[PDB]
C-alpha cells in the first residue's frame, strides 16, 4: 500500500510513455506523408520574395487587375492577387479547373489572411512580402475568399471570389 | 492496491478522443485537397 | 506603518494579495465583452445595448481588444507573478526580497495604467497580438513593455530565494515547488527575449516616431517565440496548483515527485523552440523549419501527457483513501461539495478536447483547415479561460483566508460551486459552437453580427454560443457578486491567515534520487534549451535580419 502503488503507477507510467511517443511518431509519419503528395503544394513558399508595397498597384504584376491571371505552362496558370483594406483584386479571380493555379498574393497595407473556403487554402497575406501558393481545385463553381486576419474595421466584411471554370 | 483501472480508462477515453480529433480532421484535410 | 502582525514577518502575503487583487479586477473587467462576443458568434448583435452601457465603447474590435489583453495576458500575468513567487517562498518559509517585489507590483500597476489609457481611449485597437503595420498609441506599447518587464523582476526575486535555499541546505535537492518555480521563470526568461526584441528593435521606435517602417513577417516571428510559451506560462501556474495542492484538496497524496519534475523539466525545454506552429500560413519561411517545429510541438505535448496521467493517478487514490468503489467509485469519493476541488477537476476534463485540439492544429498541414477560424478560439478557451482560470477560481477558497484572514461561510462556498459548474459548462457549450463553426470556415476576430446573412450553414452551432453567451453571463455575474462579498466583508480570523498552505504529501521511491538528482542540474538544462532556441531560430532569423522590408504604418479603426 503507497509504496506497492508507486511501483506500479511509476510501471504503468512507462508503457503509458512508450506508447505516446509511439502514437506521436505515427502522427510524424503521416504529416510527412501528406508533404510528398499533391495536398502538400498549399504549403506556402520558403524563399523570400520581397515587393515594395507603396509600389504595388501602380507597377510591376499587381498594378493591372486585367493581368492578374498569367499561363506559365501547359496547365499552369500564376494569378498575381492584391488582398488590401477590405476587398481582393482582382474580383472574380477566374481560373480554369484540373489546372495548377499559382497564386501569388501580397499586400498594400496590412497583413490579411487568404482563405478560400473549401479548399486548403489558408495563407497569411504580409506587406512587403508575396505568399505563394500551389492549388489544383477538382471542383467546379463558386469559391469565396475570406480575410481570417484581423485586418480593420471592415475586417468582417473583407470577401473575395474565385472563379474557377468548368 | 492494485492497476489504475480507473486512470487508464481516463487515459483510453483521452487516447480515443485525440484519435477522433485527429483521424476526423486528417480526413477533412485530404477532401479540401 | 503596519494594522496586521501577520504582513510584517509574512509581507510577501501583502504583495501577494494586491497581484491577485489587480488581476481578478482585470478579469471581470475583460470578462464582460465576453458574453456580447459570445452572442456575436450566436448571429446575434447586443452591441448598441453594451454601447449604451458602456459608452466609451467604439467597436466590436475595441471591446475585443480589452477582452484579450485584459483576460490572457494581465490577468494571466498577474496570476503567475503571484502564486510563482508566493509558493515558493512559503515552501521553503522565506522571505522574497520585499524591495523588488513591491518594484514589479508597481511596474505592472504603472504599465497597466499607461496602456489602458490608449485602450480605454480607442488609439491601440489592434487586439492583443498587435501585428504591423497596425500602429497603435505610443503608450500602449511603452505600457505593455513594462508591463511584461516586471516579470524579469519575478525571475530574478524567485532565483534570489532558490540561491539562498542552496546556500543554507548544502548538496540537497530542491524542494519541488521551488524545482517548479525555478526551471518555470527561467523558461519564461528565455521565452521573453523575442517579444523584448520586437520591443526593443521595432514597436517602442515605431510608435515613438524614430522609424516609420516595421518588417511584418519579422515582427510576427519574433512576437511568437514569446508568442507560444506565454501559454505555458498562464498554465505552468495552474500545473502548479494542481500537482502539489489539489491532491491534498482531494484528500490523497502527490504519487510522484520525479515524474512532476520531469514534467517541468520537458517545458523549460521544449516551450520556447515552437513558435512556428503558429505561422504555419506564412510565407518567407521554410517548409522544412516548419516541420521541424510540427515536431518539437508534437513532442511539448508529452508533458501535458504525462500530468494527465500522473493527475489522475493522484485523484484515484485520493478518491480510493476516501473509500473508492470500482473502475468509477473514486470519482464519487472526492469532494465535490469543495470549490478548490471542483474548479480544476473540471477544467482538466475540458482541457482533454482542449489538449486534442491542439495536436491537430499542430499538425503542420492540417493547420489550414482551421487556421484562424472560429475553432481556435475554441481551441484556447478550453485551455486558458477554463483550465486556467477555475483553477484561479477555486484556488480562491484556500488563497483567499491565507492571505486575508477573512473565512468563507458556507453560502459562499456554495455559491461558489454554482459559478464553478455553470462557468465550465458555458465553456463546454461555447467549446462546441466555436470548432463547429470552425470547421465550416466561420472566421475569427471577425464582428459577423453585422454581415448576418454571410454565413447561413452556422446555422445550429449558431444556437449553442448564443446559448454559452447568456450561461457564462450569469457565472461572471455571480462571480463578481462572489468575489466582492468575500472581499468586502469584515468578518476576520487572524490564525487561518498564519495557517500553512495547504501542500500535498508527496510519496517516494527508491529510484527517485538518480533522476531527481540529474534533474537538478538546472544551469546545465538552462543551456541544453538556450541551445535549442538558437538551432530552431537562429538559421531562419538571420536569414530574414539580412533581408529586411520594412513597410510604413495603418490605422484602421
Ligand atoms: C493556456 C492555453 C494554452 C494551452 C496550454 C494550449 C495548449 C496547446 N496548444 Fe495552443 N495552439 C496550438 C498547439 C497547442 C498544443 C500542441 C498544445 C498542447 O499543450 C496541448 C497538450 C494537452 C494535452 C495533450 C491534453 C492533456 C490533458 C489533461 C492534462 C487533462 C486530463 C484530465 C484529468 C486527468 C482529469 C480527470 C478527472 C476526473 C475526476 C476523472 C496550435 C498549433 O500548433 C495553435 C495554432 C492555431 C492557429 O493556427 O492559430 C494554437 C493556438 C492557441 C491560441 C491562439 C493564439 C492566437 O491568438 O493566435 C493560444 C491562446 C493558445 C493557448 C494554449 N494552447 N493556443
Ligand atoms: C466570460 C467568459 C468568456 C466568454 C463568453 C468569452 C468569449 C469569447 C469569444 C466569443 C471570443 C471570440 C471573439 C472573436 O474572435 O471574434 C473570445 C476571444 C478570446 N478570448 Fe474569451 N471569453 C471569455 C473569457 C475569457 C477568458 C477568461 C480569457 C483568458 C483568461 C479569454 C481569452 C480570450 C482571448 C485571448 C481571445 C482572442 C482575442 C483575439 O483573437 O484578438 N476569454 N472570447
Ligand atoms: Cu483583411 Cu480581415
Ligand atoms: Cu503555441
Ligand atoms: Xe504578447
Ligand atoms: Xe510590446
Ligand atoms: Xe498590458
Ligand atoms: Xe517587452
Ligand atoms: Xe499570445
Amino acid at each position: 500500500d503507497e509504496h506497492k502503488a508507486h511501483k506500479a503507477i511509476l510501471a504503468y507510467e512507462k508503457g503509458w510513455l512508450a506508447f505516446s511517443l509511439a502514437m506521436l511518431f505515427v502522427f510524424i509519419a503521416l504529416i510527412a506523408y501528406t508533404l510528398a503528395t499533391h495536398t502538400a503544394g498549399v504549403i506556402p513558399a520558403g524563399k523570400l520574395e520581397r515587393v515594395d508595397p507603396t509600389t504595388v498597384r501602380q507597377e510591376g504584376p499587381w498594378a493591372d487587375p486585367a493581368q492578374a491571371v498569367v499561363q506559365t505552362g501547359p496547365n499552369q496558370y500564376t494569378v498575381y492577387v492584391l488582398a488590401f483594406a477590405f476587398g481582393y483584386q482582382p474580383n472574380p479571380i477566374e481560373v480554369p479547373q484540373g489546372a495548377e493555379i499559382v497564386f501569388k498574393i501580397t499586400s498594400p497595407d496590412v497583413i490579411h489572411g487568404f482563405h478560400v473556403e473549401g479548399t486548403n487554402i489558408n495563407v497569411e497575406v504580409l506587406p512587403g512580402e508575396v505568399s505563394t501558393v500551389r492549388y489544383t481545385f477538382k471542383r467546379p463553381g463558386e469559391y469565396r475568399i475570406i480575410c481570417n486576419q484581423y485586418c480593420g474595421l471592415g475586417h468582417q466584411n473583407m470577401f473575395g471570389t474565385i472563379v474557377v471554370k468548368e | 492496491e492494485e492497476k489504475p483501472k480507473g486512470a487508464l480508462a481516463v487515459i483510453l477515453v483521452l487516447t480515443l478522443t485525440i484519435l477522433v480529433f485527429w483521424l476526423g480532421v486528417y480526413a477533412v484535410f485530404f477532401a479540401r485537397g | 506603518s503596519e494594522i496586521s502582525r501577520v504582513y510584517e514577518a509574512y509581507p510577501e502575503k501583502k504583495a501577494t494579495l494586491y497581484f491577485l487583487v489587480l488581476g481578478f479586477l482585470a478579469l471581470i473587467v475583460g470578462s464582460l465583452f465576453g458574453p456580447f462576443q459570445a452572442l456575436n458568434y450566436g448571429n446575434v448583435d447586443a452591441y448598441p445595448l453594451l454601447k449604451r452601457l458602456l459608452p466609451f465603447v467604439q467597436s466590436y474590435y475595441q471591446g475585443l481588444t480589452l477582452h484579450g489583453v485584459l483576460n490572457a495576458i494581465v490577468f494571466t500575468q498577474l496570476f503567475a507573478q503571484a502564486i510563482m513567487v508566493y509558493l515558493p517562498a512559503r515552501e521553503l518559509n522565506m522571505r522574497p526580497n520585499m524591495g523588488l517585489m513591491w518594484l514589479s507590483w508597481w511596474m505592472a500597476f504603472i504599465g497597466l495604467v499607461v496602456a489602458a489609457l490608449p485602450l480605454l481611449a480607442n488609439e491601440a485597437t489592434v487586439l492583443y497580438t498587435f501585428y504591423p503595420p497596425l500602429k497603435g498609441h505610443w503608450a500602449f506599447y511603452l505600457g505593455a513593455s513594462v508591463f511584461v518587464l516586471s516579470t524579469w523582476v519575478s525571475i530574478y526575486i524567485v532565483l534570489d530565494l532558490w540561491r539562498r535555499w542552496k546556500a543554507a541546505n548544502p548538496g540537497k535537492v530542491t524542494p519541488l515547488v521551488t524545482y517548479m518555480a525555478v526551471v518555470f521563470w527561467l523558461m519564461w526568461f528565455l521565452a521573453s527575449l523575442g517579444l523584448v526584441l520586437e520591443a526593443v528593435l521595432f514597436l517602442l521606435p515605431w510608435s515613438f516616431g524614430l522609424v516609420e517602417g516595421v518588417d511584418p513577417l519579422v515582427a510576427r516571428t519574433l512576437f511568437w517565440w514569446t508568442g507560444h510559451p506565454i501559454v505555458y506560462f498562464w498554465l505552468l501556474p495552474a500545473y502548479a496548483i494542481i500537482y502539489t495542492i489539489l491532491p491534498k484538496q482531494a484528500g490523497g497524496k502527490l504519487v510522484s515527485d520525479p515524474m512532476a519534475r520531469l514534467a517541468f523539466l520537458l517545458f523549460l525545454l521544449l516551450s520556447t523552440p515552437v513558435g512556428f506552429h503558429h505561422q504555419f500560413a506564412d510565407p518567407g519561411i521554410d517548409p522544412t523549419w516548419k516541420m521541424i517545429h510540427s515536431v518539437l510541438t508534437l513532442f511539448v505535448a508529452v508533458p501535458s501527457l504525462m500530468t494527465a496521467f500522473t493527475v489522475a493517478a493522484s485523484l484515484e487514490f485520493a478518491g480510493r483513501l476516501r473509500g473508492g468503489r470500482g473502475l468509477f467509485g473514486w470519482i464519487r469519493a472526492l469532494p465535490w461539495d469543495n470549490p478548490a476541488f471542483v474548479a480544476p477537476v473540471l477544467g482538466l476534463l475540458g482541457f482533454i478536447p482542449g489538449g486534442a485540439g491542439g495536436i491537430v492544429n499542430a499538425s503542420f498541414t492540417l493547420d489550414y483547415v482551421v487556421h484562424n477560424t472560429a475553432w481556435v478560439p475554441g481551441h484556447f478557451h478550453l485551455q486558458v479561460a477554463s483550465l486556467v482560470t477555475l483553477t484561479a477560481m477555486g484556488s480562491l477558497y484556500w488563497l483567499l483566508p491565507n492571505l486575508t484572514g477573512k473565512p468563507i461561510s458556507d453560502a459562499q462556498r456554495r455559491l461558489g460551486l454554482a459559478v464553478v459548474w455553470l462557468w465550465f459548462l458555458g465553456m463546454m457549450i461555447m467549446a462546441v459552437g466555436l470548432h463547429w463553426a470552425g470547421l465550416l470556415n466561420v472566421p475569427r476576430r471577425a464582428y459577423i453580427a453585422q454581415v448576418p446573412d454571410a454565413y447561413p450553414h452556422a446555422a445550429v452551432p449558431m444556437v449553442f454560443n448564443v446559448l454559452a453567451g447568456i450561461v457564462l453571463l450569469v457565472a461572471l455575474l455571480l462571480f463578481i457578486y462572489g468575489l466582492f462579498s468575500v472581499l468586502l466583508s469584515r468578518e476576520r480570523k487572524p490564525e487561518l491567515a498564519e495557517a500553512p498552505l495547504p501542500f500535498a504529501e508527496v510519496i517516494s521511491g527508491p529510484e527517485d534520487r538518480r533522476l531527481v538528482l540529474a534533474m537538478d542540474r538546472i544551469g546545465f538544462w538552462f543551456a541544453v534549451a538556450a541551445i535549442l532556441v538558437v538551432l530552431a531560430y537562429g538559421p531562419t532569423l538571420v536569414q530574414l535580419f539580412g533581408h529586411l522590408n520594412p513597410v510604413p504604418g495603418w490605422r484602421l479603426w
